[PDB]
RNA sequence: GAGU
DNA sequence: ACTTGACATCCCACCTCACGTATGCTATAATGTGTGCAGTCTGACGCGG
């Protein structure tokens, strides 16, 4: 399932898509919710397979990916992308010395998530 | 890392059909073993002891399994981690039992790293162990004879054989299995027979206990002709595609057809064959089909 | 001198001798590494050179090598084996002339070895004639099998030429698997000499040789009669036989007792023979640490019982008797070294004195006026050995501190606690002390 | 060998290595993985902060332990600051965004 | 053809980053004519310098800043260094006697006055005046000014031309960008008249609706021209002769600079070779080479063809010297003044000899003997002699540790002691509470206890209410009663520390 | 500063000005005798902060009374030493230099933005050939290589309109002038009429780069570095070994060379040095800069005085011995002990033998708290003195703390989660840890001198998680298969 | 040089 | 309880001194060179060409 993390877009939403873009399966379903309910033009998708290393490097957690391999490369790509890491995953919090969003740390982490909605 | 139980049930109907693995020689891992503690998606029907039906969305506990064992259902759609609807993570239901605890997994537990540790662990162990305890090297490669254990009918699925002079039922198909039917018609035992294997009893006839029904020499896969006549040589020249090994005495030899490595630069595309011609000369055709029998001997075919 | 001392000190091949026991030293000296300049590293070494070659026969022990990433790279020289003229490996072999086994030995290199047909030592030999069997057991051109007597050119000197020095000491290697064989040779290298040396019950004949060559034992170089015996001096009167008409015939061997090995282990010599004993050239006068009268005394031998106990012997764990401590067997002497350094900072030159601010006079009591521990005093971890004072510099009186300094006084003398502490949880006796004063400053009382 | 408190590392401000320095054991990524398998977040956080590079945090938690509190109250591990500054040395801007 | 060979070798350059190769290639094309070729360009140096000096004699402001800057330092009683040492240092075709200065400046003023009288009569330079102006310029050629002073005089003219061109640029910026006027017509009218206003309204006389639009901001346009005209007035140079001087001077300067370019690039090989001798593992090859080039710069500029001797010989020392001084100062992390460096050098040369005489080593005493320096000083130098060893140094022979994995921060007061200091402050306030309100505040303030600041006796007295000496007695009373074990039960333990 | 997210982008040169507090003009670190920081040097107090807490350079001003005090004579601010981990400095680079990372690392964003191969850029940068920025003349437009005398054959005939230059500064210029907005639209229009397959694939890639670039708001001119940020001194500290000797970071040696060469460039500029040597210096500048960021990426690297390659910023982050894996995702930890395992047949499933001296040390602070609360010791100082002597009383207090405390046992390698388990520790004489036989299978431990680590979860929460979730008795079944791990052997 |  | 004045000890700041430091100048002629080790593995995804 982790290896199925990414898909390929045919057809524009309201967002930063277009032909052949390799975007996360999660961002596709988020677009689904918001666009189907409101309307706008639809986007056709197809699922893609990435093995291990590539899949890891593709995930939207660049400190995760930077901790894995190809530190140099991943940093540059994210730097050019102006990428913003929202810090939902594990090792992110690990490194920051925070509460892991798993298990015992579930409570605190969901509290911050609701605090995002409240301004 | 990111895979965690966020939801109890997103409400997916999708799922993967798990079988009892009858890979060749036996049923190495059964359905019970593969499915225990999993949530099911959908109900499976089979003509059985009384027309089996089994309610869905249900986690199959040990005892559920026992009941379904008596019914003998073969294929089960089970709700999978993959077929999960949940974003960034999975459902309690789609995962199932947390094996270490015995119960349903706890929402929030990091199942991802769970899986990883379990799967990395043994690899790391199964290297170290037979490397510092097994001070030598060997493998069970006496894949000599098949032997039917209990008295039942012989029934074959997927092959097309051609009867010879000595009288063996020689198999020329890559898709061959040799199964065992019991009293009232089921697939009990299963064997895997490769290309070129001599058979004894074909289709329909009963085998008594522990009788030799199949046979083949291990270290040598023969290619066996379906039709008769004189061997005609095509593109097997010496040095380009074959190597002369000849002695004195009455002047006997054994040709070795070498693969890509030993071939000179000119004999790259030359596909060596043995063409089936008759007493008259002309391509005798395999019975009922159009092929002029040209058996492509592979790399290093002695 | 730079490039030389580069080689000697910094190079890979120059290492601290392992002196755990004489075996360790001897084995180390003859071990052979595939690394170094013009040679391989850990990644650079594949299966190629690590794996076990038929050529290693009688030249390197196939069975002596460090486990782990070093494996395959470093290997001990086999017993009888030496380097030829060109630094190639060679093994001595017996000639066999027309069926009969001659007495001549020739050293052959690997290249030379490939050529000829060699019988094993194990092959059965008719008393000063030929071979006992008509179809005999030998190897030619690197390959083993059956040959007849007339075809056989040469033969192994003894079985032990196959194996290194370490491996040769193991008694019933014949019945032991190679994995554990390997571990066996390795462990022998780490054995420590106890207080009381015991000769091994089960040896191989090699245990005399090993000790002999280790050279840490003292050996009689003339022979004659022992004139004076001391636990420090062994003096022998030579026979007029070996006596030089030039000099005098008295040979003096000063022994060394309890010196420190690189491993912190014991290096002590005991005199073997008695005053007025007549002894021969090459007799063992004084034994090194793990050595009995001529023999390697690696460890000690106990009555073992093979049985499962109430899980005290669980998984290779060992159950043992208080009687072992009662007899003081397996008690190690460790001579540990510590250094006290009096440096000069620009904060002021540090000094060694008995002068130690806010210490218990328990710690002061054992020190001389120089600040040096007394000879022979027994102390414990944390206890002060050598006194030292260092330049301080305070004046950071945060408010509260000033208050109390005023009230009670206790006027602060600037000095850190540089004084020489003993290591954690460690307790033994001071066996000796050394003092090196630099030329500039004047002599210390104790010095 | 064992260590509660002793000399720390110069750059990272982590405990040193070896009996020679009174050093602490490295609790490695392996060990991390173990904690992660359990849901044990606070133990992990201990290892990451109060036990290592968080100065204010370790000192505060020490005092809390004596006082019989056992509250954690974490700080920022020095290693992470090491990280930030080295990235900015490479001319790469990394800012930690406020909510 | 030389450039063609460069480019064929450049087509093969297989990404060889080694700058050694690159430099070697370029220099490899440039040949070196010797003997007289060198002196050729040296002559160009001399004539460039004299060019600008001719201008100084001829130009009004130039002589002004001379006498004007003589008075600044000389008038104030009797001065001989600073500004005077920067100037003068003259060669008549060194300790400067007052007698000669009085004399050499005397003939200048008379010349000045006579050279002025003719200017006025009839024309600017009517025939005779042109001949006497030329003779005036030939008088000034005789002097050479020291480089430092020469710069600032050259600078006044350089930036003046900037002002000219920049003022026109700013004027034409607003004029051409906001208004609009063809620059070809500009040529004739501006070169002819300049000073008078005829060209202003004559330009508008060509008619065409745009010329008439101009009155709404008429005041601004021509008044801005006044700034430019005022530059004319204050400069006091007529545009017929103004151009002549400025551009001709520009020419002299360019000649000299480009000439040196040729010279320096011709001598590359020399620098490099001499550098590679001291390349001997001190810094890097290239760094050295750069330093050597700096030495050649120096050689070029102080080189005199008059010496009659080979260039290589002279330049060699300047380049050699640059390299030596640079290693001494750069090189090590611990920067060292050269006095110390030279002493180190002595040390090691002697070390060799002494090891060979003794058969062993040199003890500080024996060493100190042969140098006739104080042993303490020797030992100091020996210690200071240690070079930076790397913090990143793999201490682990097995790549275990980067030295850093040892280093502990003794600055850090241990959490043990930090707990101690906390308990202490808390304890202090609680015993403070035992004291009488104002007595408590007395000691609280006196030592800054629980306040960001410490007040000493007098300042406490001020804040209290007069009483200074009574505070001594209060201090003593606190002392006395706090010596009592009652209040001091808590404080008692700390006496051990 | 309680945060939501982390964003990464190109550092602007003026943003680098912002973080940097002062310019490091001198390569010097400190004075050789008085090891105080030098003026505008690498360890400068005026820039990076004071050496010692709340005390300025010249030493007139000390104490907390002065905070934010700015010493008039020396220009030293009075504050915490800690600042030397966080103030950045900077260098003014005379020649705008390209960032190595965006060149030599694949794909190389510069190369892909300009659709220009590596070699071209190299020859340009290394001053081997000139290149055309802006061609009024139709003959040549963007990105044309000109040699030495091709540039002359070009200049002589044309010029005026014809714009070309050499090096990283030229590339910087071509970066500013290329049209961000227009080209994106151009490409999609190109797509609208005709799309042969592979051409459309590369054109697609490029479109992605460009759009992502202008959405993020990163400016291409930032590829060229004008300002070079300089790492805080504590991160590249300079320390004496006790023998008088020194250790310095490799960063310091690379940085020093950077400054040396940059200052020489200032001299060469003021002297109006000939083109050849100016070019050579720009090569050298580029080298030093790129060596500092990532050494050896560029080919033959700068070595140690030893032989060993100098360790660059990149190595510091990236390497397995880099900051990530060695110091961030894992570290050394306190309140842990390690020693040999010995059999404990008598121990219960949830128990373990804990050696006297080990536990004494471990549980130090717990000891002190109870010592003071029970009043057995007057204060914490006396409690320490009382621990270091070691009377009967000490052991009893240890007993009470260890009572109902769970402690963690760890064996490397952490094969699975049960490589660490929680136990109730029971004190024993000796230095050996006792392990329960049953759990040997999970640790894959055997008694032939294996060692284990013993960590202490300190908080109530840690204790809870250890006893509840990690306890031996709680975890018998393998998470791997459903079956037992803790079993007969 | 330990063990997995 | 507090002040005053006398007499006696301690703390802060500015001046002459002496060593330490920064930079210049040298003239037979000297002018295209340094330099090493890296490697061997090994399947790998990737672009370039
Ligand atoms: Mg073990
Ligand atoms: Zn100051």
């Amino acid at each position: 399932r982790q290896m199925l993390r990414k898909a390929t877009i045919v057809n524009a939403g309201s967002s930063d898509f277009l032909e052949g873009e390799q975007v996360e399966y999660s961002r596709v379903k988020i677009a689904n919710r918001e666009l189907e309910a409101n309307g706008k033009v639809g986007a056709t998708y197809s699922r893609d397979l990435l093995g291990i290393t590539k899949a890891s490097l593709a995930t939207e957690s660049f400190i995760s990916a930077a901790s894995f391999q190809e530190t140099t490369r991943v940093l540059t790509e994210a730097a050019v992308a102006g990428k913003r890491d929202e810090l939902r995953g594990l090792k992110e919090n690990v490194i920051v010395g925070r509460l892991i969003p798993a298990g015992t740390g579930y409570a605190y982490h969901q509290d911050r998530m609701r605090r995002r909605a409240a301004g | 890392q990111d895979l965690v139980v966020t939801e109890d049930d997103c409400g997916t109907h999708e799922g993967i059909m798990m079988t009892p693995v009858i890979e060749g020689g036996d049923v190495k891992e059964p359905l019970r073993d593969r499915v225990l503690g999993r949530v099911t998606a959908e109900d499976v029907l089979k003509p059985g002891t009384a027309d089996i039906l089994v309610p869905r969305n249900t986690l199959l506990h040990e005892q559920w399994c026992d009941l379904l064992e008596e019914n003998s259902v073969d294929a089960v759609k089970v709700r999978s981690v993959v077929s999960c609807d949940t974003d960034f993570g999975v459902c309690a239901h789609c995962y199932g039992r947390d094996l270490a605890r015995g119960h349903i997994i706890n929402k929030g537990e990091a199942i991802g790293v769970i899986a990883a540790q379990s799967i990395g662990e043994p690899g790391t162990q199964l290297t170290m162990r037979t490397f510092h305890i097994g001070g030598a090297a060997s493998r069970a490669a006496a894949e000599s004879s098949i032997q039917v254990k209990n008295k039942g009918s012989i029934k074959l699925s997927n092959v097309k054989s051609v009867v010879n002079s000595s009288g063996k039922l020689v198999i020329t198909s890559r898709n061959t299995e040799l199964k065992l039917i019991d009293e009232f018609g089921r697939t009990k035992e299963s064997y895997k027979v490769p290309y070129g294997a001599v058979l004894a009893k074909g289709d329909g006839e009963q085998v008594a206990g522990g009788e030799t029904v199949a046979n083949w020499d291990p270290h040598t896969m023969p290619v066996i002709t379906e039709v008769s006549g004189f061997v005609r040589f095509t593109d097997m020249i010496d040095g380009q595609t074959i190597t002369r090994q000849t002695d004195e005495l009455t002047g006997l030899s054994s040709l070795v057809v070498l693969d890509s490595a030993e071939r000179t630069a000119g004999g790259k595309d030359l596909r060596p064959a043995l063409k089936i011609v008759d007493a008259q000369g002309n391509d005798v055709l395999i019975p009922g089909t159009d092929m002029p029998a040209q058996y492509f001997l592979p790399g290093k075919a002695i | 001198s730079a490039a030389v001392k580069e080689f000697f000190g910094s190079s890979q091949l120059s290492q601290f001798m392992d002196q755990n026991n004489p075996l360790s030293e001897i084995t180390h000296k003859r071990r052979i590494s595939a690394l170094g300049p013009g040679g391989l590293t850990r990644e650079r070494a594949g299966f190629e050179v690590r794996d076990v070659h038929p050529t290693h026969y009688g030249r390197v022990c196939p069975i002596e090598t460090p486990e782990g990433p070093n494996i395959g790279l470093i290997n001990s020289l086999s017993v009888y084996a030496q380097t030829n003229e060109y630094g190639f490996l060679e093994t001595p072999y017996r000639k066999v002339t027309d069926g009969v086994v001659t007495d001549e030995i020739h050293y052959l290199s690997a290249i030379e070895e490939g050529n000829y047909v060699i019988a094993q030592a194990n092959s059965n030999l008719d008393e000063e004639g030929h071979f006992v069997e008509d179809l005999v057991t030998c190897r030619s051109k690197g390959e083993s099998s059956l040959f007849s007597r007339d075809q056989v050119d040469y033969m192994d000197v003894s079985t032990q030429q196959v194996v290194s020095v370490g491996a040769s000491l193991i008694p019933f290697l014949e019945h032991d698997d190679a994995n554990r064989a390997l571990m066996g040779a390795n462990m022998q290298r780490q054995a420590v000499p106890t207080l009381r040396a015991d000769k091994p019950l089960v040896g191989t004949g090699m245990e005399r040789a090993v000790a002999v060559d280790s050279g840490v034992t003292a050996v009689a170089k003339r022979g004659g009669v022992v004139q004076y015996v001391d636990a420090s001096r062994i003096v022998i009167k030579v026979n007029e036989d070996e006596m030089y008409p030039g000099e005098a015939g008295i040979d003096i061997y000063n022994l060394t007792k309890y010196t420190r090995s690189n491993q912190n282990t014991c290096i002590n010599q005991m005199p073997c023979v008695s005053l007025g004993e007549p002894v021969e050239r090459g007799d063992v006068l004084a034994d090194g640490p793990s050595t009995d009268l001529g023999e390697l005394a690696l460890g000690q031998n106990m009555r073992v019982a093979f049985m499962p106990w109430n899980g005290y012997n669980f998984e290779d764990s060992i159950l043992v008797s208080e009687r072992v401590v009662q007899e003081d067997r397996f008690t190690t002497i460790h001579i540990q070294e510590l250094a006290c350094v009096s440096r000069d900072t620009k904060l002021g030159p540090e000094e060694i004195t008995a002068d130690i601010p806010n210490v218990g006079e328990a710690a002061l009591s054992k020190l001389d006026e120089s600040g040096i521990v007394y000879i022979g005093a027994e102390v414990t971890g944390g206890d002060i050995l050598v006194g030292k004072v260092t330049p301080k510099g305070e004046t950071q009186l945060t408010p509260e501190e000033k208050l109390l300094r005023a009230i009670f006084g206790e006027k602060a003398s600037d000095v850190k606690d540089s004084s020489l502490r003993v290591p954690n949880g460690v307790s033994g006796t001071v066996i000796d002390v050394q003092v090196f004063t630099r030329d500039g400053v004047e002599k210390d009382k104790r010095a | 060998h064992a260590r509660s408190t002793g000399s720390y590392s110069l750059v990272t401000q982590q405990p040193l290595g070896g009996k020679a320095q009174f050093g602490g054991q490295r609790f490695g990524e392996m060990e991390v993985w173990a904690l992660e398998a359990y849901g044990a977040a606070y133990t992990l956080q201990e290892m990451l902060t109060v036990k290592s590079d968080d100065v204010n945090g370790r000192t505060k938690m020490y005092k809390n332990i004596v006082d019989g509190n056992h509250q954690m109250e974490p700080g920022m591990p020095e290693s992470f600051n090491v990280l930030l500054k080295e990235i900015r040395s490479l001319g790469i801007n990394i800012e930690l965004e406020d909510e | 053809a030389a450039a063609q060979v460069l480019s064929s070798v450049e087509s093969e350059i297989g990404r060889t980053t080694d700058p050694v190769r690159m430099y070697m290639r370029e220099m490899g094309t440039v040949e070196l004519l010797t003997r007289e070729g060198e002196i050729d360009i040296a002559k160009r140096i001399e004539d460039g310098i004299n060019q600008v000096q001719c201008s100084v004699a001829e130009y009004p402001e130039a002589i002004t800043y001379l006498l004007e800057q003589y008075d600044r330092v000389e008038a104030e009683e009797a001065r001989l260094s600073d500004l005077i040492t920067g100037f003068v240092d003259p060669n008549a075709e060194n300790s400067i006697d007052p007698e000669l200065a009085r004399e050499k400046f005397a003939e200048l003023r008379a010349q000045y006055v006579v050279t002025r009288d003719t200017i006025k009569a009839k024309g600017r330079s009517h025939a005779t005046a042109q001949e006497e102006i030329l003779k005036l310029s030939e008088v000034f050629k005789q002097f050479r000014l020291v480089p430092k002073q020469f710069d600032y005089l050259v600078n006044s003219m350089r930036v003046m031309m900037d002002r000219v061109r920049t003022q026109e640029r700013l004027i034409m910026k607003l004029c051409v960008e906001q208004c609009k006027m063809p620059k070809k017509n500009f040529i004739t009218l501006f070169t002819g008249n300049e000073t008078s206003d005829t060209w202003f309204n004559a330009a508008i006389a060509m008619n065409k609706p745009w010329s008439e639009k101009l009155h709404d901001v008429s005041e601004e346009v021509h008044r801005a021209l006044q700034k430019l005209q005022q530059i004319e007035e204050e400069t006091g140079l007529t545009i017929e002769q103004v151009k002549d001087i400025n551009r001709r001077m520009s020419i002299g300067e360019a000649k000299a600079r480009r000439a040196k370019k040729e010279m320096v690039e011709a001598n590359l090989r020399l620098v490099i070779s001499i550098a590679k001798k001291y390349t001997n593992r001190g810094l890097q090859f290239l760094d050295l080479i750069q330093e050597g080039n700096i030495g050649l710069m120096k050689a070029v500029d102080k080189f005199e063809y008059r010496r009659g001797y080979k260039f290589s010989t002279y330049a060699t020392w300047w380049i050699r010297q640059a390299i030596t001084r640079s290693i001494a100062d750069q090189a090590r992390t611990i920067r060292i003044p050269v006095h110390m460096i030279e002493t180190i050098n002595k040390l090691n040369r002697i070390s060799r000899q002494m090891l060979q005489e003794m058969g062993r080593e040199p003890t500080p005493e024996e060493l100190a003997e042969r140098m006739l320096m104080p042993e303490d000083k020797i030992r100091k130098v020996l210690k200071i002699a240690k070079e930076p060893i790397s913090m990143e140094t793999p201490i682990g022979d097995d790549e275990d540790s980067h030295l850093g994995d040892f280093i502990e921060d003794t600055t850090l007061e241990l959490p043990l002691d930090s707990a101690t200091t906390e308990s202490l402050r808390a304890a202090t306030h609680d015993v403070l509470a035992g004291l009488t309100a104002r007595e408590a505040k007395v000691l609280r303030m006196r030592f800054g206890i629980d306040m960001n600041t410490d007040y000493t006796l007098e300042e406490v007295g001020k804040q209290f209410d007069v009483t200074r000496e009574r505070i001594r007695q209060i201090e003593a009373k606190a002392l006395r009663k706090l010596r009592h074990p009652s209040r001091s039960e808590v404080l008692r333990s700390f006496l051990d520390d | 500063e309680e945060f939501d997210a982390i964003k990464i982008a190109l550092a602007s040169p003026d943003m680098i000005r912002s973080w940097s507090f002062g310019e490091v003009k001198k390569p010097e670190t400190i004075n050789y005798r008085t090891f105080k920081p030098e003026r505008d040097g690498l360890f400068c107090a005026r820039i990076f902060g004071p050496v010692k807490d709340y005390e300025c350079l010249c030493g007139k001003y000390k104490r907390l009374k002065h905070r934010g005090v700015i010493c008039e004579k020396c220009g030293v601010e009075v504050t915490q030493t800690k600042v030397r981990r966080e103030r950045m400095g900077h260098i003014e680079l005379a020649s705008p230099t390209a960032h190595i990372w965006f060149l030599k690392s694949l794909p190389s964003r510069i190369g892909l933005l300009l659709d220009m191969p590596l070699r071209d850029i190299e020859r340009v940068l290394y001053f081997e050939s000139y290149v055309v920025i802006e061609g009024g003349m139709t003959n040549l437009e963007r990105q044309q290589i000109l040699t030495e005398e091709q540039y002359l054959d070009a200049l002589e005939e044309f010029g005026d309109e014809f714009d070309a230059k050499m090096g990283a500064e030229a590339i910087q210029a071509l970066l500013k002038s290329m049209d961000l907005e227009q080209e994106c639209e151009q490409l999609r229009e190109e797509l609208n009429e005709t799309n042969s397959e592979t051409k459309r694939k590369k054109l697609t890639k490029r479109i992605k780069l460009l759009e992502a670039f202008v959405q993020s708001g990163n400016k291409p001119e930032w590829m060229i570095l004008t300002v070079l940020p300089v790492l805080p001194p504590d991160l590249r500290p300079l320390v004496p070994l006790d023998g008088g000797r020194f250790a310095t970071s490799d960063l310091n040696d690379l940085y020093r060379r950077v400054i040396n060469r940059n200052n020489r460039l200032k001299r060469l500029l003021d002297l109006a040095a000939p083109d050849i040597i100016v070019r050579n210096e720009k090569r050298m500048l580029q080298e030093a800069v790129d060596a500092l960021l990532d050494n050896g990426r560029r080919g033959r690297a700068i070595t140690g005085s030893n032989k060993r390659p100098l360790k660059s910023l990149a190595d510091m982050i990236k390497g397995k011995q880099g900051r990530f894996r060695q110091n961030l995702l894992g570290k050394r930890v306190d309140y842990s002990g390690r020693s040999v395992i010995t059999v404990g047949p008598y121990l219960r499933l949830h128990q373990c033998g804990l050696p006297k001296k080990m536990a004494l040390e471990l549980f130090k602070p717990f000891i002190y708290g109870k010592l003071e609360l029970r009043g057995l010791a007057t204060t914490i100082k006396a409690a320490k003195k009382m621990v270091e002597r070691e009377e009967a009383v000490v052991w009893d207090i240890l007993d009470e703390v260890i009572r109902e405390h769970p402690v963690l046992l760890n064996r490397a390698p952490t094969l699975h989660r049960l490589g660490i388990q929680a136990f109730e520790p029971v004190l024993i004489e000796g230095k050996a840890i006792q392990l329960h036989p049953l759990v040997c299978a999970a640790y894959n431990a055997d008694f032939d001198g294996d060692q284990m680590a013993v960590h202490v979860p300190l908080t109530l929460e840690a204790q809870l998680e250890a006893r509840a979730l990690m306890m031996s008795t709680n975890n018998i079944l393998s998470p791997a298969n459903g079956e037992p791990i803790i079993v007969p052997s």
